[PDB]
Formats: structure tokens, sequence, C-alpha cells
């Protein structure tokens, strides 16, 4: 299949050459004066040479599935995978996950208290008897908590002085509460009516800047339940605001350059740190939040629906809920919560060391046959229908024994996956044949590994003073080749490549022909530096995810993809994260052809064949006019305005899209004769 | 890779928010910021100037008006060099308008002049909606030849902008209009930077929160325009794409080449951070922050891209280098990075240095928040860097990087066979070979003449046949197989030859004896401590080896004739223009009609514009190259040319056998070389060239160059047909406007040709047609009439109503052009009263007359790149449909 010889001293050093590398233990396999590295070829070649089939060693990766009794863990099995991983070779172990049901719930209502959230506070101040009612079906005795929030106390987020601070309420001043940011009004409790009444109590407030500072509240909530308290089972939150959201960096406005620590420090169920403290970064939640098994449920105006939509992409376990400005259909949010919140099955892992690389597979229940990708995104599984993730762990070198975990984001079930550096092959000892190797060496699967000072395929020679005549037979590749290809002095038939104390430099081979320095370069680096690929006798063996003569096409990925997720839009192969746009179409993703004339000609005939019905001329239309779309909307971009078949000026824009002659038109409902 | 991490200066002035924002003042001083240095009643902060002479910071005098309150100045800083000035700012002024106060911002201009204050100090009186109440102008500032520029954030719907101040003339301002519906709450102007050019200046503002993701927008200030050039959305939500920005100069041409961007809070799997490189394409409505790359690091929650500044040429390879902060690295500890340019729009993802907060920074939490460098302040020659940190601010100088060239030779070229096979009655007469090595430093521009740039001590370490445990010789001075001696270098060579002793009798003779040197920079004491530590560059081939061949025994006689020939060609090579045909495939064949050549070498001569790259082909081919060979490029000729030798490394070339291999030379898209490029091929054996007439093989090729030349028919074109046609009038003059432009990369003369119909069987089509050339000098154009083939035009246009020049006596206009500079959109139009008389001549209606416009240029020397683009031949078809 494939096997290039690295320095081969033992059966193990033949293994460290590549996947398609096999080794032969059968003794007397070395000819009168043949190299010991010949024992390391491909399985096919070995049989063609004579090497027996049962003599072909091939130490392989496999998986140990030590399954538990039961109740150990619930729907993440196996529970303990002790893999024996050989470098370069992938070990595969499956993961059965059949979610069951619903555990003890624990909600928390993060509501923005602004003057815009007035009729929201009214139509919501006490509708919690239907929440436990909506909780009754699936889960049983859950918990209910509340937390208010507005925006940082200090400006520029809201006027800090003066007594409009005591009275922010615009115009009405109905005794609204002082400007705040996070007030833990209610703790997680069983009761429901006590919860409702403790809410209506507090009234709204107000601030200056339009977007809110609700992000600071997020952390402070799930930061120290040593004062807020939280169930050890489930924890769902729900964001609610008819306004934006401020993240890290914005704090520099308020003269505060102290970043977010992560822990809340309140003394009266009320923040007094957010002022001397900067906003939680956008990504400081998907970590801390998902660490405490908490998951917000976006539910805001339709004005802020597609902004939290992009936020759903990033952070895990989060749904989008477009609702009216009255927060009346707020309870239907959770009918849509479990809908696709008990659907996002995740399967990530603790940040593994760089010396390892992990991947997964996916076999969703409804049709999907995915393969090879991190995560376990299957948004098509709910209650009692198992799934399948094929975890494939590979190493680059002989790792040191360690252990990591593969958790499901938003789940307490830890799977302690043990990892064992498997890098050996095992035969015999030095009680058998202290004779051969002339006493100064031991034997292992045929060949003999000599001492520090003895060398040779039988520990016969010494590194001080040897040669013969026709021992130089297999010491040169051919009769017209220099001995040991230079850079190597022949001893006892074989060659001992010389050594260079130069970074990277290394000679090797029977005749010392191959080096690990003289290959194809890239970006002023050998085979693309140590990162991309490596060098081995001219050809570059690029690391995984990199191909090309010298890893020149660095990435096998496709940054050639746009948000449309179609490569290079209209035309252009995706070579090395670059597009080869046809015609004058320009980079990066081939959409704008700056030089293209702007053909409205030849399009008039079809423009009056779609909007107007003035006779598909040449033939019919929808055939001679593959500009199939004619949206009933104000599209724009290529503002065209030419004439019709007979006199009248027919106006119409022309928004092209993606590939070749594909278009999208809106022909003005008007003419001019 | 030369940022001092030992002997530096540290200013630890404990003043609250001290060392939170810093800038390079006039070269002599560095200004730090302490916004939270409480003064009076919840008022300003204060500034501090620090000098190198004495490690101490002196307060700076300021007339803080009672008007400006809680402005916490110093938060935003900025300095120019033009004349040396500085700009400090309180971006948090509080003015009480009763019901509610707001934030205006107040800045101060200092220097060796008048202490100006310039919003300017029209204390901004009091007045959903907003206008300019909480715009905190001066939040970020940067200078420019035509007056400073401060940035507002809360402009209107917190859209943003930047107030430009001219020379005592009333200031202007640039928002994004209101017609721009979006951009609500984006802090446009959070960060600001210049973008000078060979032409007019260009500003840039950072909008961290455009649609809550982050976009960066670039603006131009054309005469009576001040519109937008272009922009680029963010990559991810919350990424904060727009935080930091830095226009940097990959080279030193003085025109800003590219622009960096910040997004400390970005990720996909690791939240290290994100900086984005985004060159500055010219030609609005197109601009990509994706000239590929974007620097990062393998450490989550690092805030990488928090700040950054142009540092300039530090390593002296003509390639400016930049610095980037990341105060979130490690356990909240600080961090900084160093990158280098390459060629034009690009940087090197792999950084050379990563000085972090682990550098016996005893105990500072986050460092690198901000930083600005490029100025020589310690007055030791080369530039310096200033990086602010919580509590204190540090200065890292740039250690001199010199590199040296070396020459190796063996006085006795080869070995005379005298002390070769030897004999055993009487002696070892050990032959005496001499090996002379020389050392000289050449690339010096930065360090300049004088102390340091000259004197240095060095340790030398010569060693023969290292890789083998069979020393083929020894030096006499020490008697060992190697030796070392510390000797003084200079910009002027230093040559010393050493004595070598070859034993009369030896086994291996075929393999020349190698001699390599390990050399470095020992001691590093040089006069004063104003150099401290010099060092070498990245590409330090400190291991240089030279070979000594032997007089190979070609028999007990026969004299050993060295006879080798050589000949090469270029398979399929057609025309070779610079741009296409980057790789250059050479098929070299070679002979051996004499004695066996062992270490046969084959060297080429070529213009600077190319070098050799390993082919490494496999897969498969052919009757053909098989061949591991070692090649070493190197500069030779007086000025321009240089040789790339290539010795067939490890095997023999025997008998009258011929062999063919493939050697490819990459050629640069900007290859400076004559209208013709020649190249040769010296061929010889390992045993050198013992005799007279060299066997060199050369050939000379015509060279051309790539160019992008395009032309369109502007949509201001007269298609005017209409039914009112009672008589045969004259003047409804039509207007064919043609716009042209070249996206090539070289200034090149051109000549734009035209074709406008007129005479048509004595019946003029449209008369007195001339061509205007607005927005450009009065150029000279030619005029010539010509008569078409004269076919039956009756049936001709009956096919197609068109009226090309092939029917009606056309008119060619040859508008020559001195030098069509690249990027120049030189455009112009042509008009003439269009007669209605000829319309009847052909007896039809709805006819249409066409003009063809085709650009040309010397087919030789220049040529269009992609294959073949007809983008240099536009067309405009007007219609004369007039009925009744
Ligand atoms: C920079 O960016 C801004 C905003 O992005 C661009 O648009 C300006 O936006 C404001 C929006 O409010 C436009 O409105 C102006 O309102 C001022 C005062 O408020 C009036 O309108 C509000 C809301 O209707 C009422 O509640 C209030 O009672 C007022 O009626 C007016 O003073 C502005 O001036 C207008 O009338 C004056 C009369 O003196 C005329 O001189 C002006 O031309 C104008 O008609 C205005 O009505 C404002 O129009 C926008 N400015 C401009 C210049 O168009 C800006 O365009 C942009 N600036 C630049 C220079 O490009
Ligand atoms: C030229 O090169 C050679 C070899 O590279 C230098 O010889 C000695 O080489 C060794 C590396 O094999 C140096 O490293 C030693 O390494 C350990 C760490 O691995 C370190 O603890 C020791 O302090 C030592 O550095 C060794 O330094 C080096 N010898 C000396 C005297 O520095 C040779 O020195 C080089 N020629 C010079 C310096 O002129
Ligand atoms: C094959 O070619 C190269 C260059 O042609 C030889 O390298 C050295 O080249 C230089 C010229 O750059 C020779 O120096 C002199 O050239 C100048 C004119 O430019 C002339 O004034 C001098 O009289 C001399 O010719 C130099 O001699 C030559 N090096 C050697 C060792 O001779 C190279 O030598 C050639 N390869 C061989 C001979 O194997
Ligand atoms: C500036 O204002 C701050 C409050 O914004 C003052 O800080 C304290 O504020 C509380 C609450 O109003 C007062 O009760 C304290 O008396 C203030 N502390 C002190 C020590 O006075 C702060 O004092 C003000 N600074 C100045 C000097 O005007
Ligand atoms: C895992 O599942 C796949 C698909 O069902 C199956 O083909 C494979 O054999 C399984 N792997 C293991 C280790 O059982
Ligand atoms: C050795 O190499 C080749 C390939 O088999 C052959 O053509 C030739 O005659 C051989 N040389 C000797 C001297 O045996
Ligand atoms: C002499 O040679 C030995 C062995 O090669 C070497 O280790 C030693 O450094 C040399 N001594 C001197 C004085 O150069
Ligand atoms: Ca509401
Ligand atoms: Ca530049
Ligand atoms: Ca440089
Ligand atoms: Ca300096």
């Amino acid at each position: 299949q494939e096997c290039t010889k690295f320095k081969v001293s033992s059966c193990r050093e033949c293994i460290e050459s590549g996947p398609g590398c096999t080794w032969c233990q059968k003794l007397n396999f070395t000819g009168p004066g043949d190299p010991d590295s010949i024992r390391c070829d491909t399985r096919p070649q070995l049989l063609m040479r004579g090497c027996a089939a049962d003599d072909i060693m091939d130490p392989t990766s496999l998986a140990e599935t030590q399954e538990d009794h039961n109740g150990g863990q619930k729907q993440l099995s196996p529970q303990k995978v002790t893999l024996y991983l050989r470098p370069g070779q992938a070990a595969a172990f499956n993961v059965t996950f059949r979610r069951a049901k619903g555990y003890p719930i624990d909600l928390y209502y993060l509501m923005d208290l602004s003057y815009s959230m007035l009729d929201d506070l009214r139509n919501v101040k006490k509708l919690g008897g239907d929440l436990l009612r909506a909780l009754n079906e699936i889960t049983e005795s859950g918990r209910i908590g509340f937390g208010s929030f507005v925006d940082k106390t200090v400006l520029p987020f809201v006027n800090t002085h003066p007594d409009k601070l005591r009275n922010p309420c615009p115009n009405k001043e109905k005794e609204c509460q002082p400007p705040f940011a996070f007030r833990h009004v209610l703790k997680l409790t069983n009761n429901s009516n006590q919860f409702q009444t403790e809410v209506g109590k507090q009234l709204i407030s107000g601030n200056l800047d339009a977007p809110e500072g609700g992000l600071d509240a997020m952390m402070q909530v799930a930061a120290c339940p040593e004062e807020i308290g939280w169930r050890n089972v489930t924890r769902l939150l729900v964001f609610a605001t008819d306004d934006g959201f401020h993240f890290a960096g914005d704090g520099k406005l308020g003269a505060i350059l102290t970043p977010n620590d992560g822990r809340c420090h309140l003394e009266d169920n009320l923040y007094k740190r957010s002022n001397e403290f900067d906003y939680p970064s956008v990504g400081q939640l998907a970590h801390k939040l998902a660490e405490n098994n908490i998951q917000p449920i976006f539910a805001v105006t339709s004005r802020m629906v597609k902004t939290y939509e992009k936020l759903t992409e990033i952070i895990p376990k989060s749904a989008v809920g477009e609702l009216s400005e009255d927060s009346s259909n707020v309870v239907q949010l959770i009918k849509n919560a479990y809908n696709k919140l008990s659907s996002r099955v995740f399967l990530d892992h603790n940040a593994l060391p760089d010396t390892l690389k992990v991947t997964y597979d996916s076999f969703c229940s409804n049709g999907v046959t995915h393969r090879n990708q991190p995560r376990g995104d299957c948004d098509g599984v709910q209650i009692n229908v198992p799934i399948t993730f094929q975890v494939k762990v590979t190493a680059t070198e002989c790792i040191q024994e360690q252990s990591f975990v593969i958790r499901a984001l938003g789940f307490t079930d830890i799977v302690t996956v043990q990892v064992l550096p498997q890098c050996e092959c095992r035969c015999r000892d030095q009680s058998r044949d202290r004779s051969l190797c002339h006493g100064k060496g031991f034997l292992e699967c045929g060949i003999c590994r000599c001492d520090t000072g003895y060398i040779g395929k039988n520990c016969e020679c010494q590194t001080q003073g040897r040669s013969s005549q026709e021992l130089e037979g297999s010491c040169r590749k051919d009769n017209n080749s220099i001995i040991c290809s230079g850079l190597g002095d022949c001893v006892c038939g074989q060659c001992l490549c010389h050594t260079s104390d130069v970074p990277g430099k290394l000679i090797y081979g029977q005749y010392c022909e191959c080096d690990t320095i003289n290959c194809e370069r890239y970006n002023g680096q050998v085979c693309g530096g140590p990162g991309r690929g490596l060098c081995f006798c001219g050809k570059c063996r690029c690391h995984p995810g990199f191909e090309g003569s010298a890893c020149q096409c660095e990435r096998t990925t496709e940054g050639c993809l746009n948000p449309r997720r179609v490569e290079c839009s209209g035309r252009g192969r995706c070579r090395c994260n670059v597009c080869e746009c046809h015609s004058g179409y320009q980079l990066p993703l081939c959409q704008e052809c700056p030089g293209c004339p702007s053909p409205c000609g030849k399009y008039i005939s079809c423009a009056e064949c779609l909007k107007f019905e003035k006779g598909p001329f040449g033939k019919n239309c929808s055939a001679a006019c593959p500009g199939l779309q004619l949206s009933n909307n104000p599209v724009k971009g290529r503002t065209c305005k030419e004439r019709d078949s007979e006199g009248c000026w027919v106006a119409y824009t022309l928004e092209q899209q993606d590939g070749m002659d594909r278009y999208l038109i809106y022909v003005d409902e008007s003419r001019e004769c | 890779f030369n940022l001092d991490t030992e002997e530096l200066t540290a200013f630890r002035v404990d003043s609250a928010g001290f060392g939170d924002s810093v800038v390079q003042y006039a070269n002599s001083w560095v200004v730090v910021g302490a916004p939270q240095k409480i003064t009076a009643a919840n008022q300003t902060g204060g500034l501090y100037q620090c000098g190198y002479s004495t490690g101490a910071c002196e307060p700076i005098g300021l007339q803080v008006p009672p008007e400006a309150v809680n402005m916490s100045l110093g938060l935003s800083l900025a300095s120019t060099t033009s004349p040396s000035q500085l700009l400090a700012c309180g971006p948090t002024v509080h003015h009480e308008c009763g019901r509610n106060m707001y934030l205006t911002g107040l800045c101060f201009l200092l220097g060796p002049t008048q202490l100006t204050q310039r919003l300017p100090v029209s204390r901004q009186e009091c007045p959903s909606s907003f206008e300019l109440e909480m715009a905190q102008e001066g939040f970020s500032a940067v200078f420019t030849p035509d007056g400073p520029v401060l940035g507002a954030v809360g402009s209107f719907t917190w859209s943003g902008g930047a107030f430009l101040y001219p020379p005592n003339m009333s200031p202007t301002f640039i928002n994004m209009s209101q017609e721009n519906v979006d951009m609500r709450d984006s802090y446009l102007g959070y960060s600001t930077e210049l973008a000078l050019w060979k032409g007019v200046q260009s500003l840039v503002l950072g909008a961290p929160r455009y649609q809550h993701t982050g976009k960066a927008v670039i603006f131009t200030q054309v005469s009576r325009q001040w519109r937008m050039k272009a922009e680029v959305t963010g990559t991810q939500i919350g990424s904060y794409f727009g935080a930091s920005l830095c226009s940097v100069d990959v080279d030193s041409d003085g025109s800003t080449d590219l622009v960096l961007i910040g997004a400390p809070h970005y990720y996909e799997q690791t939240r290290g951070g994100q900086v984005s490189v985004c060159p500055l394409p010219r030609g609005w409505r197109r601009w990509w922050c994706d000239a590929v790359l974007y620097g990062e690091q393998g450490h989550p929650w690092g805030r990488f891209g928090a700040a950054l500044t142009v540092l300039g040429d530090v390593n002296g390879d003509k390639l400016t280098d930049v610095v980037i902060g990341a105060p979130g690295e490690e356990e909240n500890r600080g961090a900084v990075y160093l990158f280098h340019g390459v060629l034009g729009p690009s940087i090197s993802p792999s950084h050379s240095q990563r000085i972090a907060g682990s550098q016996l920074s005893s105990r500072l939490q986050y460092f690198g928040q901000a930083l600005s460098g490029g100025q020589d302040l310690t007055q030791d020659g080369l530039v310096d860097l200033a990086v602010g940190a919580r509590g204190q601010v540090l200065l890292l100088r740039t250690r001199p990087v010199l590199w040296v060239g070396v020459s190796m030779q063996f006085i006795p070229a080869e070995i005379p066979r005298s002390a070769f096979e030897c004999r055993e009655q009487v002696v070892s007469e050990q032959t005496l070979v001499q090996s002379n090595i020389c050392l000289y430093i050449d690339k010096r521009s930065k360090n300049l003449l004088g102390s340091r740039d000259l004197q240095s001590s060095v340790t030398l370490d010569l060693a023969l046949d290292p890789g083998r445990l069979s020393p083929r010789a020894t030096f006499q001075e020490t008697k060992n197989r190697s030796l070392s001696r510390v000797r003084v270098l200079g910009l002027k060579a230093h040559c010393e030859n050493f004595n070598l002793l070859l034993p009369s009798c030896v086994e291996d003779s075929v393999t020349p004896i190698t001699l390599r040197l390990n050399f470095t920079l020992v001691g590093k004491p040089l006069l004063a401590f104003r150099n401290l530590r010099p060092m070498l560059a990245a590409d330090a081939q400190r291991y240089f080896t030279a070979s000594l061949p032997f007089e190979k025994n070609c028999g007990a006689d026969h004299i050993c004739q060295d006879n080798l020939g050589i000949s090469f060609s270029f398979p399929g090579l057609k025309s070779l223009l610079v741009g296409s045909n980057l790789e250059l495939n050479a098929e070299v064949m070679v002979w051996n009609d004499g004695e066996d050549s062992y270490g046969t070498t084959i060297t080429f001569s070529h213009p600077a514009g190319l070098s050799y790259r390993y082919v490494a082909e496999g897969q498969k081919q052919g009757q053909l190259r098989s061949l591991h060979l070692t090649c070493d490029s190197a500069p030779v000729g007086s000025q321009g040319t240089w040789s790339t030798s290539c010795r067939i490394n490890h095997l023999i070339f025997r008998g009258g056998a011929q062999i063919t291999f493939l050697a490819t030379f990459d050629v640069s898209p900007k290859a400076v070389l004559g209208d013709r490029l020649l190249l040769t091929a010296n061929v010889s054996s390992e045993n050198n060239t013992p005799r007279t007439s060299k066997t060199t093989f050369q050939l000379e090729l015509p060279v051309k160059y790539a160019v992008y030349t395009v032309v369109s028919s502007h949509e201001q074109f007269t298609k005017y047909l209409n039914f009112s046609e009672s008589e045969e009038k004259e003047s409804h003059v039509a207007m064919h406007r043609y716009q042209v432009n070249n996206l090539g990369q070289r200034d090149l003369p051109v000549s734009i040709n035209f074709w406008v119909p007129v005479e048509l069987n004595q019946e003029a089509v449209w008369m007195d047609v001339e061509v205007s050339h607005p927005q450009n000098p009065s150029l000279r154009c030619s005029s010539e009439k010509i008569a078409p083939p004269a076919s039956d035009f009756l049936a001709h246009i009956q096919k197609n109503p068109v009226l090309d020049c092939s029917i009606a006596g056309c008119l060619r206009f040859r508008c020559d052009v001195p030098s069509f500079s690249v990027q120049e959109e030189l455009d112009f139009t042509l008009k003439g009263n269009l007669s209605f008389g000829w319309v009847r001549q052909i007896l039809q209606k709805k006819v249409s007359v066409v003009s063809v416009a085709e650009i040309t240029f010397d087919t030789s020397v220049y040529s269009q790149l992609p294959g073949q683009e007809a983008f240099m031949r536009a067309q405009t078809t007007t219609v004369l449909e007039k009925y009744k």
C-alpha cells in the first residue's frame, strides 16, 4: 500500500514510519549481506519476498468498553472507554445515547425592567400559576426563580447625576425604582403564588443608551449560588428584552478597564460591583454558563429576533422566540423550548492537549447520515429514540498516559475516557540465544539489538575499524553509484549514514540516499515548516488536513465558502482557500465583475414576458428566460431602465444571484409611451 | 526577534489607572495616561511625561477648566511627528443641563508651541433622537497632514463619526448620513487611524457593534465629497470586529499598504483572540479584509488584538514589523507578539517572539493593554517600543541584528595524488593543505558607520569530516581534527588561512573532505554599553561548509581527461510574460564524453528576478528526472546577475552516458530585467576545471509583462428613438461616453482607438463629431476616414438593423496617451450632432448606429494576462427609430 522507511532500528521504528508499514520477524530473512531495514516493507511486498503471513507484525488500535451496572449514568454509554491508541492509527468507539424524559426543572426569568417593558410587566407581573401548570405535564415539582436587570449604573449608559437618578421615570414618574442592573428579587422556591406577588411589587426604571447591559447580569446570576442557590439537576434561563445587549469593551466608555472576573459579589441580593467592573465578553458565557449547566432561552421582539439568531449559532442550547411587545405569548416560548432544547444533543470534550486530535460522526434519527465532524449536532431527536456518534481518537506521537472526558454540553454525565500510549510489539528475551550477537547483545523477534558500543546485524563488528572488498556489494544501490551515496561510511555490507549537528538535518537509508531537509519549500520553510508538513526523501508528507507538493495548498478546508455556503459563488474552483473566478469576476468569493457591461439588452424581451404579458417573442418564456425569479419586492443593485417591444420605457432593477445567468427582477408596474 | 528582555527601563508610578494608555511623544519623551487619577471633585485624572536619562516621571502642568468634570483625561492619546505635537483627552466630560447631564469630551494639544485646547473649548452648552450630547468626542484620535481628527461615538442613534479640525479654519465632520438606515449603536469611531497615500489621505473608523458583530469602515475626502470608500462586516457576533486598527507599511515606500483590525473577543474553538490583516485596494466599492490571513494564538480568553502599533524596520530586512498586545494571556497575565511583513499585502502568521508577563515581570496582572512604538527615545540608535501595563509602563529597545557573509577555499585546489595511496618503506610525509576562510559583514543600513557596526569578536569552530568517526585530517595549530579561535571582525573582510595535515595513506578518497565552521558572537563587550547585545538574523546559515576534492585514480595511466558537455531548452515556453508563466520549466541534458565525473556540478547564471525551487515530482514521469541534487543560490556579478549552483549530490556520472533532469525557476511578478533575459550553464566535474576554454551553454529570450487593461460603455449613453419624425433635421447630438482603467501593476503608454460612422454614400450619418477629454489635460487625438468593403448594404442591414463601420464610411480616432498610470480611470466621451437625413437612404425604421472603441498598446514588451480578455473593446449602440 504505502510505506517510506524512516530510521529502522527495531520493529517499533518500522511502525513509526506509517500506517501501511509492516514488519517481519522471520529469522534468516536477511541475505548474505542485506540490510535489516528490508524487514520493514508493505504486507504485499513481504509475501512476494517470502516473509510468512503469520510473521507479519501489525500492532493495532482498539477500544475497551467497560460498561457499568446501571444508574451509574443514564443515557451516555459506554461510561468508561480505555483506548489503546497507536500513533497515526485511529481508534473508534461508539456512543449510544437514548434520552429518556424530563428531570427536575429550574427556571429563572431574566426580565429587562425599562419604560418600554411596562405593559410587559403588567401582562406578566403575576402569570405563574399557568407556569407550574405548563410544568405539570412533563416534569413534576420543579423550581421557579426571578432576576431583574437594566443597565450599568454609571454613564454613559444612564445619567449618573443628579436626582433624575432618584426619578428616572419619563414624564409619568409613577414612583419607579432607582436605576439598577441586577436585583435578585426571588430565590428558587416551590411555591408559585408567593412568587407572583413578590414580582408585581417592584416597578420599572430607566436608562439612557438604547441597548441594555443584560450580559453583566447573566454572569452575576450563575456565578455564586452560595448566595442565590441552585438545584443540582436542571437549570434553564430565559432572556427577555425589547432592547440590545452590551458586551466587553463597552466598559471603556465608563472609565473602567477592569475585565470580567466571573464571580458575583453581592451583599444585599443586589450588585454593587458592576460599576467597578467591565462587561462579560461575548464568549465568556458559552464557557462559564455552559459549565454550570445553564441555558438561556432567547425571547424578544421581532426587531431583535435575527440578532439573537446569529447568537444562537455560537452559544449552544439556545432557542429564538419572536413575540409581541406585550409578552402575552411568553408561556408558549417553553412549548418551543423543550421542542428543540431537548433536541440539541451535544458531545464535546475537555480541551485536549495539542498532542491529540479528536473527531466524531453523526447518525441522526430522521434520515441524516453524517460523517466526520466535531460536536454531535442532531436537531431531530427528542424523547426515547437513541442516536449514534462514532468517536475517532488519533495521536501524532507516542503520548504519555493521560485521561480526558467527553461530556454532553448541558449535562452532568461525565465520561472518563482513559488513554493509553500503545507503542510496542512483543516476542522474546535474552535467555534464548546469548550466542548469536556474539554475546554482546540481546535478541528481539529475529534481529539483535547490540549494546552502546557494539553494532551490526549480529553485534559482530565494532565502530572502530573495518571494511572488505565485495561487502560493498549491497553497500551501493547500483554498479554506477558511489559507496553509501557518500555521507555514509560502509561497514559489514551495510552503511552507517554520517551525522550532522544541524537542526533538522538527518541522513538515513541503506545507502544513505534520503535526507529530511532537501524537499520542496513553502513560505520560506521546509515542506511548510514543522506545523504544516514534514520532509522525507524529497516528498513532503503533509500533516492531516494539508495536501499538495509541499503542503502548498495548506488547508483541505474551504474558506472559499460565503455565508451562502456555496463555493466561490458563481464560478471558480476552490483551490487552497482561493477561488478561480471565471471571466472578470473578482476576489475573494467571486460576486462582483467590475468590468461587466451591464447587459439589459436581450433581457427586455423576457422582462415583458414575465411581469407584463406582451408576448414571449423568440419562442415562449420560462425557457428562453431562465431568470426564473420575479420577486414581488423592492430588490435593487443593478438599477436598469430600458425600453419595451414597442415604445414604452419599462423600468426594472436586476439583482443577480450566485451562478452564471441566474437573476431576480422586479419590473416596475409602469410604462411610458 | 530582537526585543530586549534584560536591560530595559521601567516606570512604576502608582497613580490609580496609570499606565493604562500610552503614546510615543516627540522622540525625547513618552507620555502615559492615568484617567482614574482622582483630582478635585470627581474630576479629571492627569498625565505624566517620562524621560530616559533619569528613570522617573514628572507630572505635567495643565489648566483643567472647571467646566470639564469627571473627564478622566489620558484615556485617549495620540501623537504626530510632522511637527512634533501630542494629543491627550478627557473623553468623559460632564456638563449639567439640569434634568440630565451628558458627555462631550475635551482634548489638549501640547508641544514646543502654544498650549492649545481644541474641541475647541467652546464649552458644549446644553440642548429616541440623539444628536451630540453623549458623543464623548476624542475617545480615539489620530493626526494627519491636514489637521488632527477626534472620534465621536454617540452621534445621533449612537451611529458615530469623527470631527476633523483644519488650520484654524472651522472644523468639518463625517458621519454616515441618515439615508444609511443601519449602523445603530456601533460606536463608529471607537478606534481611529490614518491611511496616507501617494494621493490624498484616508481615515478609518472602528464599529465594534454594527449589527452587534462589528464592522470597519474606511472613508475618503475627495474634493467636495467626503464619501465612503468601502467596508467589511464582522466574522462573528460579539467578536467585536473593529476594536483596534493600525495602518502599517509592509515596505518603506511611505504609502500605507495594508491595515490591521482587532477583535479580542472572538473564537470558534479557542478564544485566544483575533487580529485581521486587510490591505488597502484602490478602486472603491471593492475591499477585502481577506488578503488571506489573521493572527491568533493557542490560548483561550487571551484578548489578543487589544492594541497594536507600527514598529517599523527592526531586523533590517526592509520588511516593517508590528507589535500586538494581549493582556489576557496565561492566568490573566499580560502578553505581546511580534510579526513581520513579506511582500506587499501580507504578514507572517508565525510570530518570531512572544514576550509575555512571565519575563521576570515580578507581579503585573495584565500588560499590553495599549502600546505605541517606532520612535528612538533612548538615543541609542534604533527604534524603541513602549508597552503600558497596570501600574507601570515598560520600554523594550531593539537589539542590533547584523548578519555576515563568508568565503571558503582550499589553496591547493585538489589533492595531487602525492600523499594519496602512499607506501610503507619510510615515511608519512604528511601533505600540507591550506584552507583560507574570510568573514565580512555587509548589510548595515540601519546601524550606520562607526562604533558597534564595526568592532565585534567572534568564536570560530572549524571541523573536518564531522559526520564520520574517521577524521581525514587535522589542523596543525592544535593537532586535533578541529580547532577554535576568537578573532575580531569588521565590515572589512577578515581572512585567515590554516594548516592542514593529510596522512600519506588513506582509505576513502572519492568523497572530498568537508570543512564547516560554527561561528557566533562571543563576548559582546564593545566600547560603551550602548550596544549591549548584538545578534544574528533568522536565516543564519552559521554552518558553512567547503569541499576539498582528490585527484581520482583514473587508472595506472590514461591521464584522466575531463570532458563534459551541456545543453538545455524550454519545452513549450511561449513568449514568457511577467505575471503568467511564474514557474519556469527547464529541460537540461548533459554529456560525459570523457573520464568519469564524480561530484559533477551544474551551475546557472540568471537575472535577480528568479531562483531555483525543488521539483520533487513523482507521480509520474517520465523517461526522466530521478534525481536527488543539492542546489545553493548566491549573488555573483557586479550588479544584477547571480549563480545558482547544483551539484548532483550522491552518485557517479560515468562513460559516454547522457542524463536529463528538470530544474524549475520561480519568477517574481515584479521581475526587474531587460527587454531580454539570458541564462547560462557552466558544467564541470568534482575535480574542478583544470584547463582552458569553458563549456558554457547560453540562450537569450524575448521578455514581456502582464497588464490588465479594461474599458466599459458608461451608461450615460444616448438611446433616444421616438416617433416625431416629420422633417430631416440635424442636432439631437448623441453622446457615447467610454470609461477605461487598468488594474495592472505598471505604468505603461497606451493609445485608445475609436470607430464612429459618418459618410454613407455621400449622405452624412452624424457630422462634426469630436471627442472631449474632461477631468484630464488636453490630449492629442488623430482622425482618419476609411471606406468599408462596399458589399450590398441593402440586404446587409436587413439581416440586422445594426450600422457597424463595415457599411458606412467610418472614422478612426487615435487618442495617444503619455503614461497610463495604473489605477488611473482616465475616461472621456465623444459627441456630434446626429443627422436624420441618411435614415431614409436605407428604407427601413428602428435602425441603430454603433460605435466601437478599442484600446491598444505595444504588442511587444506589454500584453494582457489571463489568456485573452476582449475587455479592451467596448461598444455603444444608439437607436434612431423615428416613424411617420
Ligand atoms: C449626519 O448624520 C445625521 C443622522 O444620522 C444625518 O441625518 C440628520 O438626522 C436628523 C434626525 O433627527 C435630521 O433631523 C433634524 O432635526 C433637527 C431638530 O429636530 C427636528 O426634528 C425632530 C424630529 O422630527 C423634531 O422632534 C424637532 O422638533 C425638530 O423639528 C433640525 O433642526 C434639522 O434641521 C432641519 O431643519 C433645518 C431648519 O433650520 C434645516 O436647516 C436643515 O436643513 C434640516 O432640514 C433636521 O430636521 C437632520 O435633517 C439630518 N441632518 C441632515 C444634514 O440632513 C445628517 O444628514 C448627517 N449630516 C451630514 C452633514 O451629512
Ligand atoms: C558549534 O556547535 C556545536 C554543537 O552544536 C557546539 O558544541 C556544543 O554543542 C552542544 C549541543 O550539542 C551545546 O549544548 C549543550 O547543551 C546543553 C542543553 O542541551 C546545555 O546544558 C549545555 O550548557 C550545552 O550548551 C554546547 O553549548 C556546545 N558547546 C559550547 C562550548 O557552547 C559549539 O560549542 C558551537 N561552537 C561555538 C559555540 O563556537
Ligand atoms: C561558471 O560561471 C560562473 C560565472 O560565470 C563562474 O563563477 C565565477 O564567475 C566570475 C564572473 O562573475 C569569474 O570572474 C570574472 O568575470 C569577470 C567579468 O565579469 C572577469 O573580469 C574576470 O576575468 C573573470 O572572468 C570567476 O572566474 C568565476 N569563478 C571561477 C572559480 O573561475 C564559475 O567559475 C563557472 N563554473 C566553473 C568554472 O566551474
Ligand atoms: C464624587 O461622587 C461620589 C459618589 O458618586 C462620592 O462618593 C461617595 O458617595 C456617597 C454616596 O453619595 C457619599 O455618601 C459619600 O460621602 C462619598 N464618599 C466620600 C468619601 O465623600 C465622592 O465623595 C465624590 N467625590 C468628590 C471628591 O466630590
Ligand atoms: C459504531 O456504529 C457504526 C454504525 O452503526 C458501526 O458501523 C460500527 O461498527 C460501530 N463501531 C463500533 C466500535 O462498534
Ligand atoms: C552494473 O550496473 C548495470 C545494471 O545491471 C549494467 O548495465 C553493467 O554492465 C554493470 N557494471 C559492471 C562493471 O558489472
Ligand atoms: C581534541 O580532539 C578531541 C576528540 O576529537 C576533542 O574532543 C577535543 O576537544 C580536542 N581538544 C582540543 C584541545 O581541541
Ligand atoms: Ca412592552
Ligand atoms: Ca506600505
Ligand atoms: Ca524590518
Ligand atoms: Ca532607541
